């Protein structure tokens, strides 16, 4: 397939075809067009991998974290999500009651890494 | 204003010479002037002092009038001092003006003589310090027509001056004479 | 800054003085540039300033005969004094003022200072000599009169 | 269940964004870098071309590239003079009768001190009568540049590309409305190539559609809305000037020309432009034929000619050749719908104006030599208007003047999406 | 013990960086970012932040941003380079008062139309302070002979609207809280915002105009208080109203003087001719100057006289009050409030004066043309400010006068951003404990 | 809020590293932003690559293997985490960094070198 | 210093890697004219290079490390010899020359390897 | 046998990028300040070929040195009304006396103002009527004098990733495979000198005349001849200016030639005799091992053309001098001073481009400069194989020659730290 080609795809077969989006992620005075894009990109990338990085979870693609998940967020059952959705769906979904959960990873982690202190000095 | 000061002040070397300007409700400024040289300012407000003047001036305000004080005058203080005020009219005013001089050596009578024409008279004194020095002339009085050369610095370093008196061959008269007064001393000198 | 005069030295009675004083090294922002008067018979006096904007300030006892002008391009400004009378020899001055308020204000960066002496008369010798002073030498000499009608006398006796 | 980060689903949202140019001039081409697609197979995105970001932002370049070409050309302003001007009559045609104007005026020289006596020729479009004197129509509200004659007015291709983290969605829907969902998107690097041309009442030289002729509209009731249409066969056209002009340099300052129309070599007649008769009726008739399905089944269909305003609406504009046509365009716009060619009378202006701006034109010089010129009809812009319900008679006349509309008719298939890889997701999994 | 490597502590450093500007005209707010509503502000708890009124780096950073828009907004309009001719200028006397007498002046000159080869004759009234005398008399323009300087086209407006200096990223802005501050020294309750309030960039020499007030009390702001060099920032408590006008029914003719380029001059002036008026109240002004002479005691002693005296400036901007009244430069006298002495419905008026050649940033060789505008001017606007200056005469006085002045234009923007500071955040940091990495 | 335990203990501003960490990255105002902008991703690139030498990446809290030296700190454990703020920490060490700086990269040196003949079996 | 030892030994090059990496971004003391936009296009070129670096190593599990090792087969057709004369006696700059059109392979079977290895690590947790 | 991940290593591959500065016209204050004692490292094992005529750093330095003197002299003032016609005579025959007609700073009101011009930036329009003689292609700036032409050395450093190399090798003719390639952080002192077939103020060779070409055998490619030793060449304009300021309109000057104060002599610059004798003989003796042993080499004086190409050409003190240097490339070689008459030009078309000028204004009191002579620009006027005589005249007029006589020990490569190696190690 090609750059966005498990966009239509199910999420059991786009889970398989991570690597494809996040490498084509950092691919006369009007030529500052060219300039001025590049920085935003940049800026666009390491934010998200700072993000990546407050959850303990840079470095990997595919990444668990023990935090339960709330059923008000979305109450139907695993079945059908991972062989009878797409990830658009999703998306829209989920568009709401994000802010939260990016919430909750970052003081989850922060959790961890103070019991991973305690534990490391006895 | 006027800002009225004294003409003259002498005083022997070693010791201090003070000088006032009166009439001045704005802070006073005092220039520093010396004869072929540009003037240097040596106390620009009441009492502070630009850098590079030595420590011996110094200056005071009591009510109106403002006082500077050299500590000890040397050969190199001898120059005029000018005060100088803001007003809102004109917007700097300066004084009159007075000059330090100092006894290096030491006090001398003037001499003088007197020529008659072939009509103009012409005195000549010679050999006098310090500088101030007048000129006086009788007939009865002259007081017209009477020129007076400038006291200067010769090649004795003692001071010498002349003085000229235009006439008309008025020589009805019987007696001429020249005086001259030498800070208390008169010396007279008289004729057809 | 240094400031240099430069101008005539003799000027024919009821002419108009010029003189020129030339700014080096510095610039014209935010300073009074001053003329300045000192005569033996009068004291030292002032003439007046200019901003660097044009904005002028005259003495008003000569006020009428002055006029002061400036001139970033050439880095000099000038005076000009109209009917000049044999009172008005004098050494003249060009000095500078910081802006901002006068009420304690000293002139600074003084020029060297050019003689100008008003004069109203003619070429004529001894009558044993107003261009050129004699030399009377035999003895003692004396330096020599000005007199109102604007000639010279010295006399030289052994 | 427990949630985890999965980084680098295949998500976008809406924007936008700076979108850089590519090639294969006025149009500065060596600042844009030098030029693939896939398909996407159970995706349905909603489309809008009405509120497409990619048409004000190319507006916009295409302005600020006009006008950084004309910064270091000739001010012209010295010619402001008092024009002093006669007609021509080398046997001249009776229809081109007072439209050429010798004049002759005062110039300066290269010298300051010293000045010469320059005579040209200008239109009548150009000179007005000051109240035989005359002056140029630019020396009251703006002197303005020359256009210098080594840049050219060629409309290259260009492609408008999109920066890391951003994709561009193309439909490659056969039947495509203009706006809705589109059933079948294609995701590609960037567009096709466009050509940036300048007209008013008919597109030239643009993209065809491949089956069916297809009428785009925003609001198909409102009157007020412009009606772009998009053939399937293309309509040939001829440019044509049939005169000789002689350029010859008029040196008006230390290192600057003016380049005046010297002289006609031969006799002068009108610069007409040709269209066919029957292959303009056919595409006439499909037009006619499709647009009752919106407007209704036995309506009389008519078109009539252009309404009024300026000279640059009313007419239709291109820039062929290197020369500025505007050409009248009623032959083609007369028929009421229950060998042979037809001509159109065309004018040309030199002091030219184009993006609607007020205090800058630019002078046009002129070309030597006779332009032979074709292209291709491939879009018209309609505007009906306020008629009267229930009369079965609608009129169309041609609209235009706003530059948009010509660029709309690219950009009709694109949009802008900002890609988000990071997403949320439960599974069975927990952090040891 | 071991080392451990802390990632995002509080920790800040005093640095300087170029910060960006916001907001909801000659100050050129197209180009800037549209802020924040409800934009947040943090108080920092346990903090003792030390501060610096005079020496921070976002007043001479605000000062080049306010002249390069300044320079900015003078780019398109009109450069009027060849207007200076040989004027020919007469008196104007229509029905003129006692004063503003010789001050306008009825001038005749010729100038270039459209077409270049035709000229015309036109007729201009000018005031007194921008033409000088060549030798009817023949007149010129101050300006040329230094630059021919560009008009102010009349699209773009004066009118001062509030800015706000948001912070880059990586860096914070510190925010001061303490209601009796002299503006040098620590802080017992220190804020961070992310930007400014609304900082208006008005333009003064002797009295602060239109900005921001005080809480509790007068304060009284300078570098070394025993320095009579240094300038003496006052900051009002309750504002003072101050209304200037122009009475005169002024006209306003355009003379086009190129193809694209228009002079606009003043015309006849219909109805009589008076001066400009300023009124201050008076028994408000007195009430202010005995509070600011209260507060001016605490500095140095309990029985010394303080005195107000008029200014004593050398030009026309620091001598007299100037500003703007939205379109019209005015030059006022100011020598009827600063006239007291003070031991241990009357309002004051002030004869304001009219310019029109306009150097204001003091940068040589450049000018501005302010064109006339039609109708009577008016403004209300409330004084919150005055920029003093103490004459000092000796030590050990016991008579203090106070001058007005001005003419930097930095001590305008200075009483306004007197309560910030800019940091930059060094999130690393080490510390000692018990851990052990595997 | 943003740094709102600027003025509190050591031991509990350690809780809430993230929300100062997370705000490293949030014509007149065209260059000057663009350089602003450019000197905001080179301050905290080089923040990441400081981390990327002593081998703590992707984590807040990171326990080391470096030495701690008396002369570098006599006062101990129970008033630095009990009643000292940042600040003071900051002020305190600010003219030994450097040392601990270089001595955390040498010992992420030899911890990797250790690594690689460990995994040839 | 800055490349030293780079005509030595790999063995020898192997222990002073870490301060190759430290300076592929900028210096601190080099953190409107004509070379102030050459110099923050200069900028701009090594900050996307450095991350274009960084990238590869992430996606591969390699992120955070100098020296690693890998799960994916070499077949011989891209190289023969063994350990002992490569290790040592051998210089870089003679070692990427032959591997100059066999590397686009190479990383994308990394890529896939990785993908592979994270889901089979997914998948071992969730019982 | 399994793939293993390396990253760092010093691996590097030839690239094109933009270098920057590192440290009047060339701009001092926009530059990096220096970087202190920046050491060096040597890399005994390679075989890394050079190239002094294919780098991209020649090309990226004029383009520099081009853009840096057009953003120089913009803010300065155009003297576009000074293009009238001018009344000249003679003086007391190279100098001539004209006198013009000139507006001032009131727009309707004239004056009259006479200045010295030489007889090389004049024409005659149709015997008392003169014109410049840029007055049909250019309308051009004149120099505002606050800046300076002084040749300050300029340091060229890499961007982060990208090093700059420099060869060691002594006996190194600028192309080919040098035994020996080092690595430095940033290039030495450049001095952007502007000059005609006499390379001066520049760097040495090590220790013997090298001779670089293309292809030795081609009548088309500059032969840049470098020296071992200097040559040292000294010389004054005697005449004493004096400068005038005419206000040209509201608050923009012109600085004319005023009287001339002595008396008038000619420029004129001389060098040592033996000195250059023995400098020809080294270069005549080691120059016969590209063209036969038994050769005859004879030196022509210059080929023709413009003035720029035909005279040597420097800006000694601001003044541009056009020496004519043929009593120097004149002898026949087989197995004291020498004056040079020099004139002098003010209106110059400075990097071969047409509508361009600068007027460089006219400077007070006498100018003198004492320079050192490193380099030739000899090129060959080929013929049929024949005959053993070679003419070698001297030739010019490309800038990027003078730049080619640096920047020959040096190029710029791209670093690529990563790569692959296989093991038999596994991760677990
Ligand atoms: C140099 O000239 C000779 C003579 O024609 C030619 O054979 C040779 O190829 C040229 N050198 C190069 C590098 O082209
Ligand atoms: C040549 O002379 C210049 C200036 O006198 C000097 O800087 C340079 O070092 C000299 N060259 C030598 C001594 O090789």
């Amino acid at each position: 397939l090609g750059f966005l080609g498990a966009a239509g795809s199910t999420m059991g077969a786009a889970s398989m075809t991570l690597t494809v989006q996040a490498r084509n992620l950092l691919s006369t005075v009007w030529g500052i067009k060219q300039l001025q894009a590049r920085v935003l990109a940049v800026e666009r990338y390491l934010r998200d991998q700072q993000l990546l990085g407050i959850w303990g979870c840079s470095g990997k693609l595919i990444c668990c974290t023990n935090v339960p998940w709330n059923s008000s967020w979305s109450n139907r059952n695993l079945s059908e999500i991972w062989d009878n959705m797409t990830w658009l769906q999703w998306d829209k979904e989920i568009s709401n009651y994000t802010q939260i959960i990016y919430g909750l990873l970052e003081e989850s982690q922060n959790q961890q890494e103070k019991n991973e202190q305690d534990l490391l000095a006895l | 204003y006027e800002l009225t000061q004294p003409p003259s002040v002498s005083v022997s070397p070693g010791q201090t010479a003070t000088i006032t300007c009166s009439g001045a409700s704005t802070n006073v400024c005092w220039y520093q002037v010396k004869p072929g040289q540009s003037p240097e300012v040596v106390i620009f407000e009441n009492y502070k002092r630009p850098s590079g003047i030595p420590d011996r001036f110094s200056g005071s305000k009591s009510g109106s009038t403002a006082t500077l004080t050299i500590r000890g005058t040397q050969a190199i203080d001898e120059a005029d001092y000018y005060c100088q005020v803001w007003d809102s009219f004109s917007t700097f005013v300066f004084g009159s003006g007075t000059q330090v001089t100092v006894l290096g050596q030491p006090k001398a009578n003037p001499t003088v003589t007197l020529f008659p024409p072939s009509a103009t008279l012409v005195c000549l004194i010679s050999d006098f310090y310090p500088g101030a020095v007048t000129v006086a002339w009788k007939a009865s009085p002259v007081k017209a027509g009477v020129e007076t050369t400038t006291p200067s610095k010769q090649s004795n370093n003692k001071y010498a001056a002349s003085s000229y008196l235009s006439l008309t061959p008025q020589w009805s008269h019987r007696s001429y004479s020249c005086q001259v007064t030498h800070e208390g001393s008169t010396v007279e000198k008289t004729a057809p | 800054v240094q400031l240099q005069e430069s101008g005539p030295g003799v000027v024919k009675s009821s002419e108009t003085l010029s003189l020129t004083c030339t700014v080096s090294g510095g610039s014209m922002g935010g300073t009074y540039w001053s003329w300045l008067r000192l005569s033996p018979g009068k004291g030292l006096e002032w003439i007046g300033y200019i901003f660097h904007t044009g904005e002028t300030n005259y003495s008003p006892s000569l006020k009428g005969r002055v006029s002061i002008s400036v001139d970033t391009s050439k880095n000099q400004f000038s005076l000009r004094l109209r009917s000049v009378t044999a009172a008005d020899t004098a050494v003249y001055f060009c000095a500078s003022l910081p802006r901002g308020q006068l009420v304690n204000a000293y002139f600074r960066n003084w020029g060297r200072g050019s003689l100008v002496s008003v004069t109203a008369a003619s070429t004529k010798g001894p009558s044993v000599y107003f261009p050129e002073p004699v030399t009377v030498s035999w003895v003692h000499t004396f330096p020599a009169v000005l007199q109102s009608s604007g000639l010279y006398s010295l006399s030289s006796v052994v | 269940l427990w949630v985890t980060v999965y980084y680098g689903v295949p998500v976008w949202k809406d924007a936008e964004t700076t979108l850089f140019c590519a090639s294969d001039n006025v149009w500065a081409t060596h600042a844009c870098v030098p030029t693939q697609e896939i398909h996407l197979e159970n995706v349905t995105e909603e489309f809008n071309m009405w509120k497409n970001n990619m048409v004000e932002q190319m507006h916009t370049d295409i302005i600020s590239l006009w006008d950084q070409s004309l910064k270091p050309c000739v001010k012209l302003t010295p010619l402001c003079v008092t024009l002093q001007c006669t007609n021509v009559t080398n046997n001249i045609t009776d229809d081109m009768r007072g439209e050429l104007k010798n004049c002759s005026f005062n110039m300066t020289t290269e010298l300051r001190d010293k000045k010469q006596k320059v005579y040209s020729l200008f239109y009548r479009l150009d000179v007005v009568q000051i109240n035989k004197e005359y002056r140029l129509i630019n020396c009251n509200t703006s002197a303005c540049t020359q256009a210098c004659p080594k840049v050219s007015f060629e409309p290259i291709p260009i492609h408008y590309c999109a920066p890391a983290g951003f994709a561009i969605l193309k439909c490659k829907d056969k039947k495509f409305n203009g706006t809705g969902p589109c059933p079948s998107v294609s995701t590609v690097q960037c567009t096709h190539g466009i050509k940036p041309v300048v007209s008013t009442q008919l597109l030239l030289n643009g993209s065809l559609a491949e089956e069916e002729v297809m009428i785009r509209s925003e609001n198909i009731t409102n009157n007020a809305k412009n009606i772009l249409v998009q053939f399937n066969t293309p309509v040939q056209i001829n440019c044509t000037r049939p005169n000789n002009n002689t350029r010859k340099s008029i040196r008006i300052g230390p290192g600057q020309a003016f380049y005046a129309t010297g002289d006609i070599i031969g006799d002068i007649r009108q610069a007409h432009c040709n269209v066919s008769k029957a292959t303009w009726n056919e595409t006439l008739g499909k037009v006619v034929k499709q647009l009752r399905k919106h407007f209704g089944n036995n309506t009389i269909i008519r078109f009539a000619n252009s309404s009024g305003g300026d000279l640059e609406v009313t007419t239709h504009s291109f820039n062929c050749g290197g020369e500025f046509f505007y050409c009248n365009t009623s032959g083609l716009f007369n028929s009421t719908w229950i060998n042979d060619s037809i001509t159109l009378p065309c004018r040309i202006k030199q002091i030219i104006n184009m993006w609607q701006r007020i205090g800058q034109c630019m002078y046009a010089p002129p070309i030597q030599g006779v332009i032979r010129c074709v292209s291709n009809i491939t879009g018209l812009i309609l505007t009906r208007d306020g008629g009267s319900t229930n009369s079965t008679t609608e009129t169309f006349r041609p609209g235009g003047g706003d530059m948009r509309d010509n660029w709309r008719s690219e950009l009709y298939k694109y949009k802008v999406v900002k890609i988000e890889p990071l997403g949320v997701a439960p599974t069975r999994c927990k952090r040891r």
